[PDB]
Order: C-alpha cells, then structure tokens, then sequence
C-alpha cells in the first residue's frame, strides 16, 4: 500500500510512510476519522462543508 | 454567472459579496474570521470597500448576512496592473472584526502547492458570483452557480491571443452558452473533494462572456498557497 494508488485511501492528505505504509491527514478544521482514512470535523464550522441541510 | 444556476440559502457559505462605489462589483472568498481572498483588480485604490457574508439575495434579507469593513489590502506583490491587467490577479482583505461562523459563514479549505493542483486536475471545479447572467444586460439578484471543466493548456493559448500566463488557467466549454463573467471576479474556483470544497482558483478575466472558443482564465491558487498561509495567520 503507497499513495500512488487512490491516494492510499485517504480522502484528504496522503503521505508515504517509510515502513512501506500510508499515513493519511487532513486539512485545518479536520481530524483524522478512526477508519484513519477519513476526515471528521475537529471545529463547529470546519472549512469547505455544507452544513445547511439541503 | 452566464449559464448559471441558483445557489440554495447555504450551498457556497465561503463566497462573499463586495461593495465599494457600487454594491457587488466583485466577490471573494473567506479564508478565516479576519481573512477573504479576491482578485486584485477590485482593488481601486481610495475605494472603502465593505464585504458582506451569508448573502444569497442581493436585495433581501436572510438574516444570515455579516457586513465587515476592509482595513488592510494586500494585492499580491508581483501584481502590477500597467504591465499585466490580469496576472498575479489575487489579493487579500483584512476583516475589522472576525466574522462569527456558522453554516452560512464557513471558510473555504486551501491545501497545499501540491494538493492543490492536483484538485485541480481533477478537471471540474463550481464557480460562483453576482455578476451578470447575460453577455451585457443586468447583475444578479440569487448567488449563481456553474460547474465549469478545465481547459486544457495549449488548447487554452490557441484561444487568444493575449498572453496566458504560468500563473493563470483555463476553465469552460468549448461551445460557449455558460461562463463566469463581469461582477463575478475575485469569486472562488473551488474544487469538491468527498464532501470537502477547495479553493483551486480566483475568478480573474476572460475575452467576453459564453462565447464559443473563449474561456474564462483563473488565477492558479496553487502557485499563490504559500502566501495566503503566510499572510492571513491567526494568533
Ligand atoms: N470567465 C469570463 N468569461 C469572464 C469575463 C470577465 C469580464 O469580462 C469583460 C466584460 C464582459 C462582458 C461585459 C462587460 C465586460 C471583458 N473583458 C474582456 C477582455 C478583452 C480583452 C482582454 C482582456 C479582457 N472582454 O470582455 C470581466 C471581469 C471578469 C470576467 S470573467
Ligand atoms: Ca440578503
């Protein structure tokens, strides 16, 4: 598993671990879900989200 | 927006509306509480200039609008209007007082040089604005938005022949019919990712509106990330 395919999985951020591994991250406002693959709210407002419900 | 469609109440809640001589000349988008990033063309100088957030109509009220004064501008520092009208086309306003978030107040997420351009590549981002919904007849009352594809780079220069430059690209349709336009500069590019929008470009300028073989040329938000981040920190 490496960041060349799908991004690792990582919905956000992907980054090559050095243990032949992906480790994933997120953007400010973000934390990384306990999938370690997605990215959950950390803030109330976080960046980039539509949270009026359409 | 030529070809648009209406936003709902909260569906872009990163864009704001700018007033200066007249209202809605431009837009923008927020980077934080005390932060928007536009185009910096809208930027005359002598101009107070007022942004105001959680705006869907121009001339009702929602009750979820926030009007803030600009105290500091910062026009990115390679932009000089007399020897390019349109490059480095980015600038920054600082708020007075931090806006108050909510979900039609809500930043818009930047990543890194690198991420960034690779959400761009993705080849589609939402543009938005009020500006003019037909090629020259009347501004906007609803927030527009379009879903606008990349251009590709050479097809791009066998466009115009005007001067792309590095630090600009290319969105829309070959065939004309649906474009930003004039009111909707220094609106967002954003790119969708799983839910998360990105800002990938500022709307910059173009060879009139929804013509055929004309596309709108954005500022390459990625060549200007590390600035942004830089500039409008928080402490
Ligand atoms: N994505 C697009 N197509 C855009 C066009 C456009 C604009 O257009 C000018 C305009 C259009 C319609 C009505 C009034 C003014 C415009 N600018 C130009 C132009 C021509 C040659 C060189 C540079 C700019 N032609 O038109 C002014 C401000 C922003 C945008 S974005
Ligand atoms: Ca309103």
């Amino acid at each position: 598993m490496t960041c060349n395919i799908k991004n690792g999985r990582c919905e956000q951020f992907c980054k090559n671990s050095a243990d032949n591994k992906v480790v994933c991250s997120c953007t400010e406002g973000y934390r990384l879900a306990e999938n370690q693959k997605s990215c959950e709210p950390a803030v109330p407002f976080p960046c980039g989200r539509v949270s009026v419900s359409q | 927006v030529v070809g648009g469609e209406d936003a709902k109440p909260g569906q872009f809640p990163w864009q704001v509306v700018l007033n200066g001589k007249v209202d809605a000349f431009c837009g923008g988008s927020i980077v934080n509480e005390k932060w928007i990033v536009t185009a910096a063309h809208c930027v005359e100088t002598g101009v107070k200039i007022t942004v105001v957030a959680g705006e869907h109509n121009i001339e009702e009220t929602e009750h979820t609008e926030q009007k803030r004064n600009v105290i500091r501008i910062i026009p990115h520092h390679n932009y000089n209007a007399a020897i390019n009208k349109y490059n480095h086309d980015i600038a920054l306003l600082e708020l007075d007082e931090p806006l108050v978030l909510n979900s039609y107040v809500t930043p818009i997420c930047i990543a890194d040089k690198e991420y960034t351009n690779i959400f761009l590549k993705f080849g589609s981002g939402y543009v938005s604005g009020w500006g003019r919904v037909f090629h020259k007849g009347r501004s906007a009352l609803v927030l527009q938005y379009l879903r606008v594809p990349l251009v590709d780079r050479a097809t791009c220069l066998r466009s115009t022949k005007f001067t792309i430059y590095n630090n600009m690209f290319c969105a829309g349709f070959h065939e004309g019919g649906r474009d930003s336009c004039q009111g909707d500069s220094g609106g967002p590019h954003v790119t969708e990712v799983e839910g998360t929008s990105f800002l990938t470009g500022i709307i910059s300028w173009g060879e009139e509106c929804a013509m055929k073989g004309k596309y709108g040329i954005y500022t390459k938000v990625s060549r200007y990330v590390n600035w942004i981040k830089e500039k409008t920190k928080l402490t």
